[PDB]
């Protein structure tokens, strides 16, 4: 999950 | 104790179908009602199968139903008749493929009531008004219209009322358009309840009477009625008007009656029956459906009676009146709930029980010299006509339609040693009746199976030129050299293709029109249509890793993460761009998206790195090789492609991606930037996955193949995952020819085979093997797995019974009269096969009952015993008696001459056989006489507890008979079925509900300790744990009842409470499925599921009662639910609290039926309902598909 | 005015389980069936009809039952109301909770039917 | 030489 | 049946020689003022078809329209 | 044959007795080819007038609006197609604000000077399937369409002082920016035009 606030990411990671 | 509701096989028995231009154009559909469930079938006309459009859930019982069409109109309306206490108006959307509620009009309290209307519906043949009654004393006709907008319009009801007054069928008359007409089979019972005598019930009879609707005066007046001379049980409208006589066609109890009012007398002729008929003389003969067939030139009926006959009939009209019916023997077909004539020469066939038919009718029944019964010729009083049956003559199979109904008995088990459990469910009635395999997946069917020289790495199918609809060569590659075939009738080896056979290859296509690419590590080949050759050595000691190939673009990954692609130019010839690019890391695997019809080539390439990342690369000349989007992940990746899906529009672009762990990522991929949304993961298999694209119904599915291969493909617009039910494979690929328009080439080690996928979108796959009667247990046998079944008859002969009653009628031919002994032997001779022309009736108290052990894999009868005329089994057990040692014994429990209505019994047996030669064989130990039906045996520590009427009793292995011990004599009524854990027996009574009996070894006694403190009718039982068991009614609703934590089972044998035990079991869930439950299983259905709680009614479905894990969910759940049941209303107006909560108040469960409709509301209402949810349409999607993926399937 | 709280606090929790109370509050409103102030007698009514849809039809006629062909008029006629009641609002589902009937010597009352065993 | 015959056809006029 | 009106309309007014019916059959036409019909019989339109279809080559209707889905609430 | 893009031309022509009844019939006609922009394809309508073009988006979308969005929701998916990039640029120095929701997206001289080339942007990056622009637009920087199609082949002549046939040069710089080649392997283009002129307009496209 991310850092900010512990948010699903489901790998999506973008520009 | 929270549970959640899926369905996973809906119902698939068919009430009623009505049929009619729905979609309003030239095609022509039937809308079926399977209790409840409304559905839209469309049959093909030239490739003659049955296509299912739509399929909506109604939450109510649909009552009746008919199709309804305005004055000059072009589309069909449904009406429909419910328990609702209202009278709905659908139509047919096809832009958006969903019924749409037009009118909905409320005039009476909701349930089966006696005298709310909704039971029978009939519909002017004009269209100008509609008639929906009770079955007694409330009839209301709406009158329908058109307004200037061409919409749809309803007035308020005109009553017509008749106290004391039942109603039997109401058909509306075709009076052309005069005042609008209805024809009832009226009785009145009010004469009946004032004779003490009972004359008055005898001599009262049955009466036609006709209301005429008086659309000027606005008011329904009752104007003619006639009495009848025997009791019709329903009714035909002649069709009138310009074309045919205005009349009604009564059916009735050995007779066909045409009636009209006016002057005409009335018509009466006999039905014919079967010549040398084994069936008991006592008994009449009626007709259970019609159809008629309306040509512009003439017309027809077709009426089936009771056997199955199919009769046509023809009325003969002398001018304005008719003067006789004739009537014509037209085929035999498996008795109908419901037959359609449509208009393209079909007969859709919608049997009352087991699968559906769709026939095409060859010939009209006018030729072949075939007899003709008529109401003219003459007859003397007794006797009546007869006729031969016969095979198919007029009609020809052309689709068979697969149900379940009526699932009489389940068990879900691993009997075939594969890991996931296959469904073993008894079904069907008498003849027709079957043991059924049910499997999770596609049903596989292979073509060809070839053997390979060696095992093969890759198999690619190369189309000769782009136009051609069928491929012409097979390309297998092999670790040292490539094999090269030529597909056609026959498919051989062919060295001239121009491919390469030094080399292992690692791709062939077609790019262009016609020119075509081989891939190899060595280089890249191309071959032009002319065949001359051209060549791309790699330069350097590098070598090709992957390749990606599209219809006119090609990139190949250098060893060490260099990337090159080729584009074809208007030359024709690849040309090589300009600037290569480095990668970071080297490439596992890469995938190229299909070229889309209009454009010059494809934007994305999706790269899989070693760093179990995947970064999508754009092709665009302005940025050619530049970065987009790259996504991370917990494994390296197997496989990438990238598909179009959903398109009928363009389908939305998706990227799957594979994995070493074995789980299957579907991405969301945007068309116009490139940037993933969405991963929904799944688990499949156990082994890295690998991905293929193939095309299915003329659209690009996917096969993702692990330790068990997985189709993702979408189907009526949604999408769906389901595994092939076939070994695994190790390469596949599309494929196209004559013998297989669609198909996989598959290569599994050391083998080719070529696939082919009948039926797509299905649930369950199923095998069938035949029984004689219907089947009423099994039980599997622990060592041998196999099966023993009881089959049992009312009505009905055994083979020895039908044997003698035949040679009776062989003798009493001679006894008549030289020649009739050669008819006795052609008699005697010929058999008609018994599941195509029903089996002959006894009489009540007539019953025929078998025994069988079959082999669930194979299906094959490994042993049969036939019983005693008039003994029916009802239970069976294996058991291995402690005593005795192990030796397995079978224990069947007859009731020896039964009569239902009223109910009485001369007595019963339990029959003991051993079980020898492993399963093999059944040998007779003993017979021991009980006094009344043992309708339950369980096995019990050793011993078995065998109920029989309202006694419990424990017995034991004698060596001349069973021997009993402690029997408890205070359970209340009939006992239905035994359940054990440890010392603790569950029975059900037939209305007593659940009673918990503890049996106590030191004082060899059965006490009863605690019950329930509601009637339930219970049809079956299972126990969830130690102190919980779940229940099922015949009326159609499911239980859970849980002891109290203080009730100890130490009450040793005065007060009770309220005339019952002293200690009250607490109920703890109530939920009213709306379809009669007679199977309850706890069990995992699939590897690496959770528990679930299976059900499977009788109306052929299949639902799963999953538990809540945590509170978040279970609000989550419980608030989609009520944010449906206000925004998205079941749309024959009924309520779906009030549905669920039918007989006892709703406890506990969520409705996943209705929750699963979110993804069918409208997308404004889809955000308006995920507002409040805090979450986004995509997310609640997700969230109810998560909970059916881990439960279930 | 305990009655009147009972109605409507009876429609408000129907569909969620909370029929413990509920049937534990209707072991005290019951007794009051036999006052005869007309104020009091419909808010006892109103009770009643409250709780038919919210701990079913079955507890209301398992309460009615004894009462219907009692020696009395007055508890007869105060019952037979109550069971019109329940009829009226709920007649379909109470097929399943009827009581079995026996026969006697001319009539049969036994609802076969349902004694059927598949 | 490997060469078969498909045992099962898939078609309708 | 040449001579056949739907005053009327031939497919003229009466004469003074001689209310469900709508159709007639004439013997002969004159003029004084005005078109005259002269020795009439009352005809239904749906006969004359039947006898003559090339020649020629009631409907009971709700009155008031109902209420559409949107009207009602 | 050498045109980079083949092009497939269809052209339709009213014989409509009345102007005014002509009038009523060519917006109908737009209606129709709006459906076969249905897919992903990019329409672009040059009109006689730049004022006209500005009324002609607007009477497109209200047409839609009755038609149950008969060619609405081209895209894909609810965020495809660069809907969200549409949304962010919420306020323009003109009315593309409205026009910036809807799919169709009109540009002119007319409009600014900036606000052009963020139009050019949004529809290369595919925001809009339809737009309507003046023959400047062909004449000015070159971006082509998948299909495009003049409407009531009409323009005015300020030195003739009265309504004139668009001249062959301004068609032949319009229709021949129809199918990218690098976009699509064909274009077409569609000519609505007065049946008298309908001959003129074939001698040209085809070397007559």
């Amino acid at each position: 999950r991310c850092y900010v606030c512990d948010q699903q990411t489901n790998g999506v990671f973008n520009p | 104790m929270f549970l959640y509701n899926l369905t996973l096989q809906r119902a698939t028995g068919i009430s009623f179908a009505i049929h009619g231009n729905f979609s309003g154009t030239k095609q022509q559909e039937i809308v079926v009602s399977r209790g409840k469930i409304l559905e839209l079938l469309r049959p093909d006309p030239n490739t003659g199968k049955v296509h299912t459009l739509l399929t909506v859930e109604v939450f109510g019982v649909i009552r009746s139903l008919m199709a309804f069409r305005l004055t000059g109109g072009t589309k069909d309306y449904i009406v429909v008749g419910s328990d609702s206490g209202r009278i709905v108006i659908l139509e047919y959307q096809p832009s958006k493929n969903m019924f749409e509620k037009i009118h909905q009009e409320t005039f009476g309290k909701s349930g089966c009531r006696r005298i709310v209307p909704g039971q029978f519906l009939a519909v002017d043949p004009k269209g100008r008004a509609v008639m929906i009654s009770a079955i007694e004393k409330q009839k209301l006709v709406y009158i329908l219209n058109r307004d200037a907008a061409a919409r749809l319009t309803i007035s308020s009801p005109l009553e017509a009322h008749k106290a004391n007054t039942l109603v039997y069928h109401v058909v509306g008359v075709d009076v052309g358009f005069e005042n609008p007409m209805f024809a009832c089979l009226e009785m009145d019972y009010e004469e009946a309840d004032n004779d003490p005598t009972g004359e008055a019930a005898a001599n009262t009879q049955q009466t036609l009477t006709f209301y005429e609707l008086d659309l000027g005066l606005n008011h329904v007046v009752r104007k003619y009625s006639e009495p009848l001379e025997e009791h019709g049980n329903f009714l035909i409208t002649v069709p009138g008007g310009s074309d045919g006589p205005s009349g009604v066609l009564i059916c009735s109890e050995n007779y066909i009656t045409y009636k009209n009012f006016g002057d005409q007398p009335d018509i009466r002729c006999p039905i014919p029956r079967r010549r040398n008929d084994l069936d008991d003389p006592e008994r009449g003969m009626i007709f259970v459906c019609s159809a008629t067939h309306k040509t512009k030139s003439m017309f027809f009926f077709l009426a089936q009676t009771e056997q199955g006959d199919i009769f046509k009939i023809t009325l003969e009209t002398d001018e304005d009146m008719v003067t006789e019916i004739r009537l014509k023997y037209f085929d035999t077909v498996p008795v109908a709930a419901a037959m359609c004539v449509l208009k393209t020469g079909f007969l859709f066939v919608a049997s009352e029980f087991g699968n559906h038919y769709l026939y095409q009718i060859a010939h009209l029944g006018d030729d072949d010299e075939e007899p003709e019964f008529s109401s003219a010729m003459p007859l003397e009083e007794g006797d009546t006509f007869f006729f031969q049956p016969r095979p198919l003559k007029n009609l020809v199979l052309v689709d068979e339609l697969d149900s379940l109904s009526p699932i009489l008995f389940c068990q879900i088990a691993d009997l075939a040693n594969e890991d996931t459990p296959q469904l073993y469910v008894a079904c069907g009635r008498g003849p027709r009746s079957s043991l059924r395999v049910l499997r999770h997946g596609l049903e596989v069917s292979e073509m060809a199976v070839s053997e390979l020289p060696g095992n093969p790495n890759a198999v690619w199918t190369v189309r000769r030129h782009i136009e051609d609809e069928f491929d012409a060569y097979i390309i297998v590659s092999f670790v040292n050299a490539t094999l090269v075939l030529s597909i056609g009738e026959t498919v051989e080896e062919v060295t001239d293709s121009g491919f390469l056979g030094t080399t292992p290859t690692l791709s062939c296509s077609l790019l262009g029109d016609d020119a075509l690419v081989q891939v190899y590590p060595d280089g890249i080949r191309h071959i032009r249509a002319d065949k001359r050759v051209n060549e791309w050595k790699t330069p350097g000691k590098k070598t090709i890793v992957k390749c990606a190939v599209n219809q006119r673009q090609v990139v190949i990954a250098l060893t060490g993460g260099e990337l090159v692609y080729f584009e074809m130019d208007p030359s024709g010839q690849l040309n090589e761009y300009t600037e290569r690019k480095e990668m970071s890391a080297d490439v596992v695997c890469m995938s190229l998206a299909n070229v889309p019809p209009g454009e010059q080539r494809s934007r994305f390439l999706a790269v899989g790195l070693v760093d179990n990342t995947v970064r999508i690369i754009s092709l665009d000349p302005s940025d050619c090789l530049q970065p987009l989007s790259m996504q991370a992940l917990p494994a390296q990746p197997e496989s990438l492609c990238i598909v179009e899906m959903g398109g009928t529009s363009i389908g939305f672009l998706y990227l799957n991606i594979g994995l070493q762990n074995g789980v299957l990522l579907r991405t969301v991929l945007d068309p116009v930037t490139g940037d993933l949304s969405d991963t929904r993961t799944r688990y499949l298999g156990s082994r890295p996955v690998k991905l293929f694209r193939v095309r299915m119904q003329g659209q690009e599915a996917v096969l993702a193949m692990s330790s068990r291969s997985w189709l993702s493909y979408s189907y009526q617009s949604r999408f769906h995952l389901t595994p092939l039910s076939y070994e695994t494979l190790e390469f596949a690929s599309g494929f196209a020819s004559e013998q297989c328009p669609e198909g996989i080439v598959a290569i599994s080690t050391n083998t080719l085979r070529i696939l082919a996928l009948e039926k797509l979108g299905a649930v369950f796959n199923q095998v069938a093997f035949p029984l004689q009667y219907t089947p009423r247990k099994f039980v599997i046998h622990p060592e041998s797995n196999n099966l023993i079944i009881i089959e049992t008859d009312h009505n009905a002969y055994t083979e020895a019974t039908k044997a003698q009653r035949k040679q009776q009628m062989a003798e009493e031919m001679v006894e008549a009269a030289e020649l009739a002994a050669e008819m006795a032997a052609a008699f005697l001779n010929e058999n008609l096969p018994e599941s195509i022309f029903g089996a002959p009736k006894a009489g009540n108290g007539q019953w025929a009952s078998v025994i069988r052990v079959m082999n669930p894999i194979q299906g094959n009868t490994l042993d049969l015993v036939q019983l005693e005329q008039n003994e029916a089994a009802f239970s069976v057990a294996v058991c291995r008696f402690s005593n005795t040692g192990e030796d397995w014994y079978v224990l069947v429990g007859v009731a020896k001459d039964l009569i239902l209505n009223p109910r009485s019994v001369a007595g019963g047996f339990v029959y003991t056989y051993k079980l020898v030669n492993n399963g093999e064989k059944l040998e007779f130990l003993h017979k021991t006489p009980v006094e009344e039906v043992p309708a339950a045996i369980a096995p019990f520590q050793g011993r078995v507890l065998i109920g029989v009427g309202k006694l419990l009793r424990v017995y034991d292995l004698g060596k001349k008979k069973l021997l009993r011990k402690c029997e408890n004599k205070h359970i209340a009524n009939y006992i239905s079925g035994i359940q054990t854990i440890g010392h603790r027996v569950i029975v059900s009574d037939v209305q007593e509900s659940f009673i918990w009996v503890r049996y106590k070894r030191n004082e060899n006694q059965l006490i009863i300790f605690a019950d329930d403190t509601y009637p339930r009718w219970v049809t079956t039982a299972s126990l969830l744990d130690y102190d919980t068991v779940a229940g099922a009614d015949k009326f159609g609703n499911i239980c859970v009842v849980r002891l109290p934590p203080n009730t100890n089972d130490e009450v040793d044998e005065d007060r009770g409470l309220l005339n019952g035990a002293s200690q009250k079991a607490e109920v703890i869930m109530n939920y009213h499925v709306g379809e009669t439950v007679l199977s309850l299983q706890k069990t995992t259905l699939i590897p690496g599921g959770s528990e679930s709680l299976v059900y499977t009614t009788l109306s052929g479905g299949i639902g799963i009662l999953v538990p809540f894990t945590s509170h978040e969910d279970h609000d989550f759940f419980q608030h989609v639910e009520m944010h449906l049941r206000s925004e998205h209303p079941p749309l024959c107006g009924r309520d779906h609290l009030s549905f669920r909560s039918y007989y006892f108040p709703v406890k506990n469960v969520i409705d996943g039926d209705l929750c699963e409709q979110f993804n069918s509301m409208e997308p404004n209402k889809q955000k308006n309902v995920s507002e409040e949810l805090d979450r986004t349409p995509p997310e609640v999607s997700k969230k109810l598909e998560d909970i059916r993926t881990r439960y279930a399937f | 005015t305990a009655s009147a709280v009972v109605q409507h606090m009876s429609l408000g929790v129907y569909g969620f389980g909370c029929e413990d109370s509920l049937n534990h509050l209707l072991n005290y409103v019951w007794p009051n069936v036999f006052e005869t102030s007309p104020h009091v007698i419909q808010a006892v009514m109103g009770a009643l009809e409250g709780l038919r849809v919210a701990i079913g039809p079955c507890r209301m006629l398992q309460y009615c039952l004894q009462g219907l062909f009692h020696p009395a008029r007055k508890v007869r006629d105060v019952y037979w109301k109550i069971y019109n009641s329940i009829y009226i609002g709920s007649q379909d589902a109470l097929i399943a909770h009827y009581p079995r009937i026996y026969n006697d010597d001319k009539n049969t009352y036994i609802r076969y039917e349902l004694d059927y065993i598949l | 030489p490997i060469s078969f015959g498909f045992t099962r056809t898939s078609a309708r006029r | 049946f040449y001579h056949t009106a739907r005053g009327y309309r031939t497919v003229v007014f009466i004469h003074p020689n001689s209310q469900q019916p709508r159709w007639l059959l004439y013997h002969e036409l004159v003029l004084t003022t005005k078109e005259f019909m002269r020795q009439v019989l009352e005809i239904e339109s749906s006969w004359l078809l039947e006898v003559a279809p090339h020649y020629y080559k009631a409907k009971k209707m709700p009155k008031k329209i109902g209420k559409t889905r949107e009207e009602l609430g | 044959s050498f045109r980079p893009v083949p092009l497939e031309q269809t052209y339709v022509g009213i014989t409509e007795k009345k102007a005014i009844k002509r009038f009523q019939i060519m917006n109908e006609i737009v209606y129709e080819k709006i459906m076969e922009h249905a897919g992903k394809n990019q329409v672009l309508v040059f009109v006689h007038s730049r004022k006209e073009t500005g009324k002609t988006a607007r009477a497109i979308r209200d047409m839609c609006l009755e038609k149950d969005t008969l060619g609405l929701f081209l895209r894909e998916g609810s965020a495809s197609t660069e809907v969200l990039r549409t949304e962010a640029e919420q306020c323009k120095n003109l009315e593309l604000k409205d026009l910036l929701p809807y799919g169709f997206a009109i540009h002119h001289a007319g409009m600014t000077r900036v606000d052009r080339t963020l139009v050019e942007d949004l529809f290369a990056d595919k925001h809009i399937q339809v737009l309507v622009s003046t023959a400047t637009l062909a004449w000015g920087v070159n971006l082509p369409a998948h299909t495009v199609i003049i409407k009531g082949t009409q323009v005015y002549s300020p030195e003739k002082g009265r309504w004139t046939e668009l001249g062959a040069l301004d068609i032949l710089q319009m229709l021949g920016r129809a199918g990218r080649p690098q976009y699509d392997t064909k274009g077409e283009g569609i000519l609505i035009t007065s049946h008298g002129e309908l001959q003129y307009y074939l001698s040209l496209l085809n070397q007559q």
